[PDB]
């Protein structure tokens, strides 16, 4: 039983949301597998993608999956998975797990500016 | 009980503190300092090289969908070495929260345009450029959005005068609206509203 | 006395001078369209003389980021001049019209109080 | 005395959309048009 | 009753959520409303019913619309019942004036009073915000009831001290009645 | 002749005949208030009191000036600095 | 000022009449030109068409004389969008530096006679942005203004009072008498 | 009484409107009185004479500088974290 | 913010996203604001209007013309 409309303009109802979600989570895992293990983003992304893949594997119904995940509808889950895949393929280029490229200068981040010493 | 004192929201404090430590852990390259201000607002103080990779991250992560960008604000603090600061305020509709991402920028040093991340930065980054001279590189078209077409200078810097440099009047010899040096009929009366006694002892040593 | 910064629109002074020459070339090509499409009293030769005067006013600068800032603002004024967004009064703001020429000698400034 | 609501409160302020009364029906309108033009032809 | 395309939650109301009806009675009703201009007939009838309504035109200037005792109009300088001017030149009104219209210059008078030598309000600069009457410790400056003071000439709206004192002399009854009927709110 | 130009105000100001600024009054009236405060506060009599310190309110409570206390030990007339009313002790 | 006349004094005063000139002209040609100017000013004050020039908040009150309570249409006053068909321009809002050649061009394309009403403290004198970098210090430096309506958002009785003052100015216009004395 | 048409025009207007018409203009008997007795404003929580100190209820002086969240864990240590509760906007 | 959690109302949500859905959402906002107005007139407490910190809010005119601290705070805050 598929829904008539998702309630949002411009979003189409997915015919196969389970396979799309599983393929997107597998692509996110294959993207973050190239990252070093000491990076925190890889560990947190692997944890959330593993628990959401367990959620889409335990529940074969659409409405039970949207109730179990709890973050919007399943089309929004597909949108979030594509967004995270884009983010991870940008993380493999940007490499943000290293040190700071520019430290804060002196008297930069203190707000009251003209106080002496 | 104190009914004239605003009570802070603890569920907007603990979640924002855990998320601030989370975003400090996930991006150690760009994030220098996260701080939870009075009023339960979270500030992230990034490097100027990390404007795009931080605002992309908060756009597209599962634990942070800061997909709405409400306003990009420029503050001119001429005391500092990098005088301008640029504040991106982001709203997360999925997790019902707000974040502020602050960076420091000089007028000659360019900044990364967030137009590829959020399309509202197509116009907001123009406005700071019209008012501070903060050049945003890799912008679609960086034009003059609010001031006059023949305006020379950026008005919202603190080194710019309040009444401007020039005025406009109609010349019926040239049959056009001409530009004249400024002469006010009554000058702006600068009031010295400075407090000689300090009133906040908690902000006395907040600078280091 | 030397710092490492992020370049804006140039990486060397010869490249910045080349892009300033691009700006001058495009302004010189856009002069007779400005004289044709605006109802201004200034002619083509006066517009070219004003363009040369505004370039030799900024002849003195040396810094790469400052000259790239000048090139960027000049290209923005040019883009405001190709597409007609400026008016006839905005074009004639380069020539200081409706302004009395202030004297340079000390005697006339002493009589006038300046 | 301060500016306060009366005891028992105010009445229920109407906010819903009530439609105007529609006397006509589409079958009735089509049939009356057919009958009127059939008399008019004669 | 058409079905819902999107299930309406408890705290929300949905517009244009009804399904388009497909039974023949509703199709014939919509067809007759399209062909014979039934909804346009209802709009014409609703329009024609407003000709018979009462006009709300209040016939200016024989009949003037409602005002309030708090109304902000022409600024004016009041006086004591003994006759001395109320304004002690204490300059909180100029300090609080956001457009900085008020200019006060004060000297000691012959009997030793503090009262002004110059009190000018630029009414072309004044924004009629009423901060001066709230910031007045005595009841000297006040928002008068007058708003029919349109001028032919730009300089005539530059109000002097004598013009404000003449406004206080002219409008004293209504200003005093408004201040008597309004002081316990402030 | 017009008598509204050379008439002095209560601030002691008048445009003299050699001034260029009297050309603004050739088509408009010069507004001079005829109700001076000095004569209107000298017209009222002083108030005689027996107690050493008195209070001046200037009229009604919320509609008058802020309350001040005047000490009447010194002989003479003591003037309130707010309203100008004079008190005296017998 | 003048004291408004007491009814004992005012009962001895005769009626003013419609004509500000009076019917006591000496020459028959001067009287005929006076009545022709009276008819011309009656036709001009009987219908002034202001222009839809709403710059800022003041214009929200400008529509409030279009509104059914105040009803500008029974005063000859009806809005026209084109500047050629309009008599009056009502500067209702904040004239800025980018707004100056647009207002001057719109006023210059309007045909003469041209009466201008400055609505609000931003229109005359600059007002609350008088010390701003990009606000013209009143519209009197650009467009010549006949009526100046004082209030920051003028009440709509005060804007219509400015309209009636403009109608009294139009009724006081002397053109043919000046032509006879030119 | 109210300024209104005769009932024939009333029923014509009510038939053309499609609903029972109520008057869109205010009247004197259907509005509040313009003249009215003087009110009294009730006092708040801090108008008590005793046990009111400003420092116990000082709103401006309880504001602290913002806490460095990286250093807060370091000086306090000597279900993924979300910035708020999940709202389903679908 | 400011007793919007003590009032109850519905939120108009469109579907198509065109001008007609936004117009219907605006008129439905005008309809729901009537019941928020009804709740606000139904419950209104009797109390003060300003906060009683006199260093952030101006005092009453009777306290300004009677007491000393209210006159000092009126002077300073104005
Ligand atoms: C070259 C020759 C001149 C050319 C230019 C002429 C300009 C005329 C307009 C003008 O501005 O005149 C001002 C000029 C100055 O007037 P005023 O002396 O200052 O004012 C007169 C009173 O003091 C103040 O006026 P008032 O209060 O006495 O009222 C004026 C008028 C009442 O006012 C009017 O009649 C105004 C017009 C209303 C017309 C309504 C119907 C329109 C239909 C259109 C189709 O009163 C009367 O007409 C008398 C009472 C009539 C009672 C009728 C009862 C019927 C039942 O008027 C005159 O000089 C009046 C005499 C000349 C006008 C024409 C007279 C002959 C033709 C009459 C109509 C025949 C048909
Ligand atoms: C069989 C046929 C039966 C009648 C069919 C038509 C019925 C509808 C109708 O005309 O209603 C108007 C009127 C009823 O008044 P309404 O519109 O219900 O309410 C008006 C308000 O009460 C007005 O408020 P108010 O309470 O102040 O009323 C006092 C005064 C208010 O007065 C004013 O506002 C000033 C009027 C100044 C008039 C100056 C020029 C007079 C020239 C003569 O009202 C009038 O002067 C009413 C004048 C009505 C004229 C009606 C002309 C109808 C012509 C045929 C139409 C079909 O009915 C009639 O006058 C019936 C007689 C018509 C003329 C018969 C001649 C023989
Ligand atoms: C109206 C009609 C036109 C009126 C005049 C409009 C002038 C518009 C341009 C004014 C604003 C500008 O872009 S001026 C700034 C451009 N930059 C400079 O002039 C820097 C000069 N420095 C240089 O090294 C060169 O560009 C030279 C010296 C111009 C080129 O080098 P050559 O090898 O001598
Ligand atoms: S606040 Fe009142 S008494 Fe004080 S200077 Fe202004 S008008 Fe005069
Ligand atoms: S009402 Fe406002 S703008 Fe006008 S004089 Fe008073 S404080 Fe100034
Ligand atoms: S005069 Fe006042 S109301 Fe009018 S545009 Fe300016 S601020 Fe707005
Ligand atoms: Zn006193």
């Amino acid at each position: 039983i598929i829904k008539a409309s998702t309630g949002l303009t411009g979003l189409a109802v997915s015919t196969n949301p389970h396979h799309t979600l599983s393929a997107l989570y597998g692509k996110i895992l294959r993207a973050v597998s190239k990252m070093p293990q000491d990076a925190s983003y890889r560990k947190y992304t692997e944890q959330l993608v593993k628990q959401r893949a367990d959620s889409v594997a335990q529940h074969k119904d659409i409405t039970a999956l949207e109730k179990a995940v709890g973050c919007g509808q399943v089309e929004e889950l597909i949108v979030q998975a594509e967004n995270e895949l884009i983010l991870a393929r940008k993380m493999l280029g940007w490499k943000p797990w290293e040190k700071l490229v520019q430290a804060a200068p002196a008297k930069q981040w203190d707000w009251p500016p003209a106080q002496i010493m | 009980d104190k009914p004239t004192v605003r009570q802070p929201d603890a569920v907007a404090r603990s979640h924002l503190s855990d998320f601030g430590r989370y975003v400090a852990e996930c991006l150690p390259k760009y994030v220098q300092k996260v701080q939870l201000t009075a009023g339960d607002e979270l500030e992230v103080l990034i490097a100027p090289e990390g404007v795009v990779p931080v605002l992309q991250f908060l756009k597209d992560h599962h634990q942070a969908q800061f997909t709405n960008l409400v306003d990009i604000a420029g503050v001119d603090v001429p005391c500092r070495k990098n005088r301008f600061e640029v504040v991106y305020n982001l709203l997360s509709l999925r997790y019902n929260s707000r974040i502020r991402v602050k960076t420091y920028t000089d007028e000659l040093t360019p900044l990364d345009s967030a137009c590829e991340v959020h399309k509202a930065a197509n116009w907001y980054e123009r406005e700071i450029w019209d008012m501070y001279g903060v050049f945003f590189a890799n912008h679609p078209d960086l034009r003059r959005i609010l001031t006059d077409y023949g305006f020379e200078g950026h008005p919202q810097r603190r080194d710019f005068p309040l009444s401007g440099y020039v005025e406009l009047r109609y010349d019926d010899e040239k049959k056009r609206v001409v530009c004249e040096p400024l002469e006010l009929a009554q000058e702006f009366r600068k009031f010295d509203l400075s407090a000689p006694w300090e009133q906040f002892p908690n902000f006395r040593n907040a600078n280091p | 006395a030397v710092q490492q910064v992020r370049p804006i629109l140039s990486v060397d002074r010869e490249e910045a001078r080349k892009r300033a020459l691009n700006l001058y070339k495009a302004w010189y090509r856009q002069i007779p369209y400005i004289v044709m499409d605006y109802d201004i009293p200034m002619t083509v030769e006066q517009c070219r003389d004003k363009l040369r005067e505004e370039f030799v006013k900024h002849r003195n600068v040396t810094d790469i980021r400052v000259i790239d800032m000048l090139v960027i603002k000049g290209q923005m004024e040019l883009k405001e001049s190709v597409e007609i967004w400026k008016q006839k009064g905005h074009i004639m703001r380069y020539w200081k019209e409706s302004q009395d020429p202030k004297p340079t000698d000390f005697l006339s400034k002493f009589i006038q109080g300046v | 005395k301060q500016d306060l609501p009366p005891p028992g409160g105010y009445k229920k302020i109407p906010f819903a959309r009530v439609p105007p009364k529609s006397y006509f029906t589409g079958f009735t309108t089509i049939g009356t048009y057919v009958v009127v033009t059939a008399v008019g032809l004669g | 009753e058409p079905k819902d395309i999107v299930e309406v939650p408890k705290g929300y109301v949905y517009v244009n959520n009804k399904e388009l009806s497909m039974e023949f009675a509703d199709i014939t009703d919509r067809a007759a409303s399209t062909m014979f201009f039934g909804e346009l007939l209802r709009g014409f009838a609703v329009t024609l019913a407003h000709i018979f309504k009462e006009p709300a035109t209040i016939n200016y200037p024989f009949e003037k619309g409602p005002l309030s005792p708090r109304f902000r109009g022409e600024h004016a300088l009041r006086r004591y019942p003994s006759g001395e001017e109320r304004c002690i030149a204490c300059k909180l009104c100029e300090a609080i004036c956001p457009a900085q219209a008020i200019t006060i210059e004060a000297e000691e008078r012959a009997d030793g009073s503090r009262r002004t030598t110059r009190y000018d309000i630029d009414m072309t600069k004044c924004i009629y915000c009423g901060f001066c009457q709230e910031a007045c410790p005595v009841d000297a400056i006040v928002e008068g009831p007058n708003f029919e003071f349109s001028t032919e000439t730009h300089e005539e709206l530059l109000y002097n001290k004598e013009k404000l004192l003449c406004n206080g002399d002219k409008w004293e009854s209504e200003i005093a009645s408004n201040l008597q009927a309004d002081h316990l709110y402030r | 002749c017009r008598g509204d130009i050379e008439k002095v105000t209560h601030t002691g100001q008048v445009f003299d005949k050699e001034d260029y600024r009297n050309a603004r009054f050739v088509n408009a009236k010069r507004y001079v208030n005829e109700n001076w405060g000095i004569k209107l506060i000298e017209e009222v009599p002083p108030k005689e009191c027996t107690e050493r310190v008195v209070f001046c309110d200037g009229g009604d409570g919320p509609l008058g000036h802020p309350k001040v206390y005047i000490n009447l030990d010194k002989p003479g007339n003591h003037i309130c600095g707010y309203c100008g009313l004079r008190f005296v002790k017998k | 000022q003048q004291t408004l006349p007491v009814a004992e004094v005012a009962q001895n005063l005769p009626k003013k009449g419609y004509s500000p000139f009076g019917t006591k002209q000496s020459s028959v040609a001067e009287w005929s030109l006076a009545r022709l100017d009276d008819l011309l000013n009656w036709g001009r004050k009987g219908s002034i068409w202001p222009l839809t020039f709403g710059l800022a908040c003041c214009a929200v009150e400008m529509m409030h004389i279009a509104a059914p309570r105040y009803d500008m249409d029974r005063y000859g006053v009806v809005f026209r969008a084109s500047p050629r068909q309009a008599d009056v321009i009502i500067v209702a809002g904040t004239l800025t530096n980018k707004m100056a050649p647009a207002l001057r061009k719109v006023y210059d394309q309007m045909p003469e006679p041209r009466w201008v009403i400055s609505m609000g403290s931003c229109a005359n004198g600059g007002g609350y942005y008088h010390y701003s970098y990009s606000v013209v210090r009143g519209c009197d430096r650009i467009i010549p203004v006949d009526i100046y309506v004082p209030g920051c958002p003028p009440t709509a009785e005060a804007l219509m009072y400015g309209v009636l003052q403009l109608q009294k100015k139009v009724k006081r216009m002397k053109t043919l008498q000046m032509w006879y004395r030119k | 009484l109210r300024r209104d048409v005769s009932p024939l025009i009333q029923r014509i207007r009510a038939f053309l409107l499609g609903r029972e018409h109520n008057l869109a203009l205010r009247f004197e008997d259907g509005l509040a009185d313009r003249t009215q007795p003087q009110p009294e404003i009730p006092d708040g929580p801090s108008h008590l004479l005793s046990a009111n100190y400003y420092c116990q209820r000082d709103g401006r002086r309880e504001v602290l500088p913002p806490i460095d969240l990286v250093e807060q864990q370091k000086q306090l240590a000597a279900k993924l974290p979300t910035p708020g509760k999940v709202y389903a906007w679908d | 913010y400011d007793a919007y959690n003590l009032v109850n109302f519905d939120v108009p949500i469109g579907t198509k996203g065109d001008c007609y859905d936004r117009y219907l959402c605006r008129v439905e906002e005008m309809r729901q604001s009537l019941r928020i107005i009804d709740q606000c007139l139904n419950q209104m407490p009797a109390g003060e209007i300003k906060t009683d910190d006199a260093k952030v809010a101006p005092p009453s005119r009777s306290e300004m013309k009677t007491s000393m601290e209210a006159l000092i705070h009126h002077f300073k805050l104005f």
